[PDB]
DNA sequence: CACTCTACCGATAAGCAGAATTACCTCTCGATCCTGTG
RNA sequence: ACAGAUGUCCUCGAGAGGUA
DNA sequence: CACAGGATCGAGAGGTAATTCTGCTTATCGGTAGAGTG
């Protein structure tokens, strides 16, 4: 079950999830895939993950699972990264 | 006799086509694979209806590598040979074994010891036909065949008929 | 936390120096649960 | 591939039933009631011979009107029949799809019904009857002239003993049969 | 065999036996060798008493 | 009242010799510990005893007897521990593991 | 060290340098080093998996015999300074060498 | 069953969710009862009595001795109770008894505890070992399959041709002594079954069980590849997360790199290179599968790297590695570090990370792990 | 990187598991495209998982030991 | 009102079973006879 | 008509001596 | 001139010290209310 937009997660993005995406986003980049942003003379995979998630352009969704087995999903760009 | 159902596919994409067409790349991909596939769970796929409807989710990205799985929910018809009932057929192959009756995309076999003792093999006619009393078939001809065959559904189906009982005949 | 918490608590343990009983033997029968302790004692105010 | 979630103890039941035997016992998969895609409790489909020609072919030109326009914005009896379906099929699937040259022609030159008035008219009288989707969908395929050769030939129909509605809506079907 | 494994007793019974009676002679400095040449062992088979030193 | 003595006994064997400890890990403990009704001492015959799954329990001790008594009555190991994702070899849902990661259309459509 | 073993009575291992036809089964290391008794003479330099005793013995057409010989440690390097060759005690033959490296 | 729903206790017992306390319950309430009934007095009006449906007969007492269950009869009989018996009475066990018991209708049930069949593990469970030259020998499974299989044969024989009883039971006994060695070598009480040599024959059980059995010493914690091992040495003039890595260490360690754009000019100088030289490759994995050698083909061939390849490049600078020290007792025993090559043959570490490892320089040594995957190396760099 | 360093870096295995049995007794010729389970009569729920060498040697050994661990890629939640 | 064993649980006292830090390096041995045979 | 050789790693259970 | 397959070890005993703290099971006693009377 998805509990609709009452969702009570925290609005910032966890070390671990930060960390996942990161190397999701670097594994799927170091492939031949698209990128959404101006490399700018960068090629080191993890940096233009990092880049990236600079201004919030990775089309990315988290689903927090709760532990009786309900998920909300959670989009990369709403997701506050303060760490 | 055919069904429609509301069978699903997994479609595990590979991130070099992780664009804005991905959805279309997806929908080419299902038409291309299901399209003449002899499952055994289920039969022929003979063709997708509704394809500006069909609806993808969201794609999980697998641990091991970025390629993201889809689970697509589509509708299409299915055609199973089944068991225990009677169906029309048109022959298109001959020999000592027996006549290759075929209904849709099915080749339904018939051996020495399923139709009666009313039909011999001869050659003496044009097309090599099983030729007795009041009983006529060719390699083009009707012929009601009613089906006993164990499928035997792997990765393929099959199916075996008999010609025992009136009624399964050319009438 | 349950792995930080155990290694946390071990590794003092693993750190701890050599009559009320103290150190690892007290450790030891306090995560044992013992029946029978080997220096009981009680406090009155 | 499934559309149905596991019950009933799937994982160990060994033989919970033979296979389907012409006294009806439908398969574990295709039973009636099969699960919506969108929610639940839908009934099996009652789809006919002739009907699924129709229906195929309603799909096959509302492909071919789909990818048609798609392009445009990027930019006798059975022998008329014959063509009109190879031209169609030439190019709206695509592909190779043997198979689907073979099924058009069965459903073209064993049409019972070429008329939507038709196939319309029989599936009306036939929802009357509280028959397995399955008996009917044999019952306006196959042409029938008496009770017991339809009893023999389709089985599990052993709930109609009258005859007489049954010798009416058979009469029904012929003579729209013997319309087309 | 008694001389060579190490275990004193005949070729059966050898795991109900002593083991490392026979020991092969260390010979990389002239002390070691001195050294283990004047070595006792106790066979105890978890207590602290036999292993602290007597008066 | 047990558990707060516990925690108290745990808390002097810990400052004996002069190391702090964080409260929470000893909070932790005494409530893992005291979780039931009574003491669950951290043994064969304590936390090992539970209706845990089987493959947890008999990685720690007594392998063969656990999966005996596992085999002779009904047991499903519903496997989201480490333990068992471990053994097969599995991401397990712990970390970095306890979220799936999606890809959305719509995203992707209004980057590019 | 190396000995030579009397399998039954006719199959005995020899000590002899190996071919690539005639044995089978040969190792990766080289064999140059070795002479014609497959003892190799003292003051040659060695390193890697180089053989130093070529040994051979029977596996009961042709490739009646199969590769037994002993490498030198891959880790290890140095020059061989003394080669002793002698009988045991039933008589076969008898095979000691020794290698010598400095550790600065 | 001894007990029925009659009896209040019993339905206190039943009434109890967990399969292992009810069968504990059932088991201590119905060990006192020792003798069937065929009529119990009901709940209400205990005077009126509603009969059961049982038998009537005695129970015996079962007592086990050694391999075999001796049950005394008391009105005392001391008959040795047979396997045959006793599979017959589970037989015959109602489902819900057993369901109460705790055994699973499908999935466990009483009956099957008895072993009439006996499965064989495939060759991969019971390797066979090199031995020496022109030697081969058989694990100790083999063995004592093989020592099975003669006894159930020679029983037969002895059954079919005609034999006085003593003899089946001996031959028996001998089956069932083997098939338990086979399962279980340590039974307490017993003989130990020995090997030709003279060595314990190693059950599964043991195998199965210890620190070095297949649970702790194969599947908790098991060997890896891309791992280095050297002693530690000190080096200020290191930054904190940085260590020295050996040229040789280097050079033998490689981490697969994917062929594709903003690397392939490196990529291919790399190749070039060759795997003598500390910055190159030692292998180019193509797409199909298949490895190339760069070591033995070498040929200095101009090789293309298409999109999409993997090269098995030796690790550089700045490249996440694990470095870790035992015992690791805290998270702070391992951690990852930045990769410096330096021209020694040593691990160097800064002197202030020292204090967490727990390690000084006297002679220490410490493990090193190289990450084959980008999200690893992401995981790493970042927590 | 611990799923990693325990299946990729030391030993990876792949098998397939009959969907009825739940155990490894199924016959698989990848050239032929056939599986088929003789136990259950099954051709067309045979699944791919990939587990540990040791994690495989331990499964064998236990089903020699009369114990059945059968393995479904599925909950039960559901009923 | 206690006369004699009958049915109940509460203590006591001897027998089993397990299990004992982690990682690493080197050497050194043993993997079978004899009464019964042509 | 036809048809003479090779595929890379083997120990295994133990015992003893030591290093952090 | 010569080879082969199944099992240690035996009445007799005992080839034998270095460990304990649980928990389970099986003997043992130590109690306490009744089936009806003079
Ligand atoms: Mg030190
Ligand atoms: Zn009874
Ligand atoms: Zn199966």
């Amino acid at each position: 079950a998805i509990p609709k937009d009452q969702r009570a997660t925290t609005p910032y993005m966890t070390k671990y999830e930060r960390a996942r995406i990161l190397g999701t986003r670097a594994l799927q980049i170091s492939m031949n895939a698209p990128v959404f942003v101006d490399l700018e003379g960068e090629t080191d995979p993890l940096r233009i993950a990092m880049k990236e998630l600079a201004e919030k352009k990775i089309p990315l969704v988290i689903r927090r699972y709760l532990p009786d087995g309900s998920f909300e999903d959670w989009s990369v760009e709403e997701l506050i990264v303060d760490l | 006799m055919f069904f429609i159902k509301d069978l699903s596919l997994n479609i595990t994409l590979h991130p070099s086509f992780f664009g804005p067409r991905m959805k279309q790349y997806l929908k080419t991909k299902l038409l291309e694979e299901v399209e003449g596939s002899c499952t055994g769970k289920f039969g022929y796929i003979l063709c997708v209806l509704d394809y500006d409807n069909i609806d993808i989710q969201r794609g999980r990205i697998l641990p091991t590598d970025g390629s993201a799985e889809f689970n697509v929910k589509y509708r299409a018809v299915v055609f199973k040979p089944f068991k225990g009932e009677v169906v029309d057929g048109t022959v298109v192959s001959c020999s000592q074994h027996g006549f290759e009756v075929q209904v849709g995309p099915m080749k339904v076999f018939v051996t020495k010891h399923l139709m009666p003792q009313d039909l011999t093999f001869n050659a003496g006619s044009n097309p090599p036909s099983y030729q007795s009393s009041e009983d006529v078939i060719t390699i083009k001809s009707r012929i009601r065949v009613k089906i006993e065959g164990c499928i035997s559904q792997v990765s393929s189906i099959h199916a075996i008929g008999s010609i025992k009982e009136d009624y399964l005949g050319a009438i | 936390v349950g792995v930080l918490a155990a290694q946390s608590i071990g590794e003092p343990a693993t750190q701890m120096t050599l009559k009320v009983t103290s150190g690892v033997p007290r450790l030891k029968e306090i995560l044992n649960v013992a029946k029978n302790m080997k220096t009981p004692s009680l406090t009155v105010y | 591939s499934t559309s149905t979630f596991q019950t009933r103890r799937r994982r160990l039941k060994k033989v919970e039933e033979e296979e389907n035997a012409a006294t009806l016992q439908l398969g574990q998969e295709f039973q009636l009631k099969q699960i919506n895609h969108q929610g639940e409790e839908e009934e099996l489909i009652a789809l006919n011979l002739s009907e699924a020609r129709l229906v195929i072919k309603e799909a096959l030109v509302e492909r071919r009107r789909a990818f048609k326009r798609s392009q445009k914005k990027h930019k006798e009896t059975r022998e008329k029949e014959l063509e009109s379906i190879d031209v169609l099929l030439e190019q709206t699937t695509g592909g190779n799809n043997k198979d689907l040259k073979n099924t058009m022609q069965y459903l073209t030159n064993f049409s019972r019904f070429r008329d939507q008035e038709t196939v319309g008219a029989v599936i009306q009288l036939l929802k009357s009857t509280g028959l397995h989707p399955f008996e009917v969908a044999q019952l306006g395929s196959l042409a029938c002239d008496t009770a017991d050769e339809a009893k023999t030939l389709i089985p599990s129909l052993n709930n109609k003993i009258s005859d007489d509605e049954l010798e009416r809506i058979l009469k029904e079907l012929s003579n729209l049969e013997t319309l087309y | 065999y008694a001389l060579a494994t190490g275990n004193w007793g005949e070729q059966k019974k050898a795991m109900s036996s002593r083991a490392g009676v026979s020991q092969v002679l260390n010979r990389y400095t002239y002390s070691s060798t001195l050294s283990h040449l004047r070595r006792t062992n106790t066979p105890i088979g978890k207590l602290a008493k036999p292993r602290q030193l007597h008066n | 009242a047990g558990r707060a003595a516990l925690y108290k006994e745990v808390y002097n064997v810990i400052a004996s010799d002069g190391s702090y400890v964080n409260y929470r890990h000893m909070a932790l403990l005494v409530d893992v510990m005291t979780t039931q009704g009574g003491l669950t001492s951290v043994t064969r015959h304590g936390f090992n005893r539970s209706n845990t799954g089987a493959l947890m329990r008999c990685s720690f001790e007594e392998t063969v007897e656990i999966l005996f008594e596992a085999g002779a009555s009904a047991e499903l190991d519903d496997c989201r521990g480490v333990s068992e994702n471990v053994i097969l070899g599995q991401m397990a849902p712990i970390g970095t593991g306890a979220f799936d990661v999606m890809i959305d259309e719509e995203s992707l459509v209004k980057y590019m | 060290m190396d000995q030579e073993k009397k399998y039954g009575m006719s199959i005995t291992e020899t000590f002899e340098k190996p071919q690539r036809t005639n044995t089978l089964r040969m190792k990766h290391g080289t064999y140059d080093k070795l002479d014609d008794d497959g003892l190799i003479a003292p003051g040659v330099r060695v390193s890697g998996e180089d053989v130093i005793i070529g040994k051979t013995t029977p596996i009961s057409a042709y490739h009646s015999k199969r590769d037994a010989s002993t490498p030198l440690r891959s880790t290890e390097n140095g020059i061989v300074d003394q080669v002793l060759v002698t009988t045991n005690q039933d008589g076969l033959k008898f095979v000691k060498v020794r290698v010598r490296t400095t550790k600065i | 069953l001894l007990l029925d729903e009659h009896n209040e206790l019993m339905r206190q017992a039943l009434a109890i969710k967990d399969s292992k306390k009810r069968f504990a319950a059932i088991w201590t309430l119905c060990k006192t009862k020792m003798v069937c009934e065929t009529d119990v007095p009901s709940e209400d009006d205990p005077t009126q009595l509603v009969s059961r449906g049982g038998c009537g007969n005695t129970q015996p007492t079962i007592r086990k001795d050694g391999l075999k269950l001796v049950g005394s009869w008391k009105k005392p009989e001391l008959r040795v109770l047979s396997t045959e018996e006793i599979l017959n009475i589970f037989k015959h066990i109602s489902v819900k008894d057993f369901t109460s018991l705790g055994f699973n209708e499908v999935f466990s049930r009483p009956e099957w505890m008895i072993l009439t069949c006996l499965p064989v593990p495939p060759p991969p469970v019971r390797p066979s070992i090199s031995f020496n030259e022109s030697q081969r020998g058989e694990d100790d499974l083999t063995f004592k399959l093989a020592d099975i299989l003669k006894a159930n044969i020679s029983l037969e024989t002895l059954e079919h041709n005609g034999a006085p009883h003593h003899a089946i039971e001996e031959a028996e006994s001998l089956l069932q002594f083997h098939v338990a060695t086979y399962m279980d070598n340590d039974i307490a009480g017993q003989p130990q079954a020995l090997q030709k040599s003279g060595r314990p024959v190693k059950s599964i059980r043991a195998r199965l069980k210890g620190k070095e059995g297949r649970i702790r010493g194969n599947l908790m914690g098991k060997r890896v590849d891309f791992s280095a091992r050297t002693v530690i040495s000190g080096d200020p003039n290191l930054e904190l997360d940085q260590v020295g890595v050996p040229k040789s260490i280097a050079k033998t360690l490689t981490y697969p790199e994917v062929v594709t754009p903003y690397n392939i000019d490196r990529l291919t100088q790399l190749v070039r290179n060759g795997p003598n030289e500390h910055p190159g490759a030692k292998y180019v994995i193509r797409d199909s599968g298949d490895r190339i050698d760069l070591r033995y083909s070498k040929r200095a061939g101009d090789i293309q790297l298409q999109y999409g390849w993997k090269v098995e490049r030796h690790i550089m600078d700045n490249d996440p590695v694990l470095f870790n020290r035992q015992p690791s007792l805290h998270k702070m025993s391992m951690m990852a570090h930045r990769v410096k090559v330096i021209p020694y043959s040593t691990f160097r570490l800064n002197l202030s990370v020292t204090s967490p490892y727990n390690a000084d320089f006297d002679g220490d040594e410490m493990n090193l792990h190289v990450p084959q995957s980008e999200e690893t190396r992401a995981e790493l760099s970042q927590l | 990187f611990l799923k990693e360093r325990l299946m990729e870096a030391s030993d990876a295995f792949r098998v397939h598991i009959c969907g009825i049995c739940g155990l490894m007794t199924v016959i698989a010729k990848l050239n032929h495209n056939q599986f088929e389970c003789k136990g259950c009569d099954n051709k067309i729920d045979i699944y791919q998982i990939h587990i540990p060498y040791a994690a495989k040697l331990l499964f064998q050994e236990l089903m020699a030991m009369n114990i059945t661990p059968r393995l479904y890629t599925d909950r039960s939640r559901d009923f």
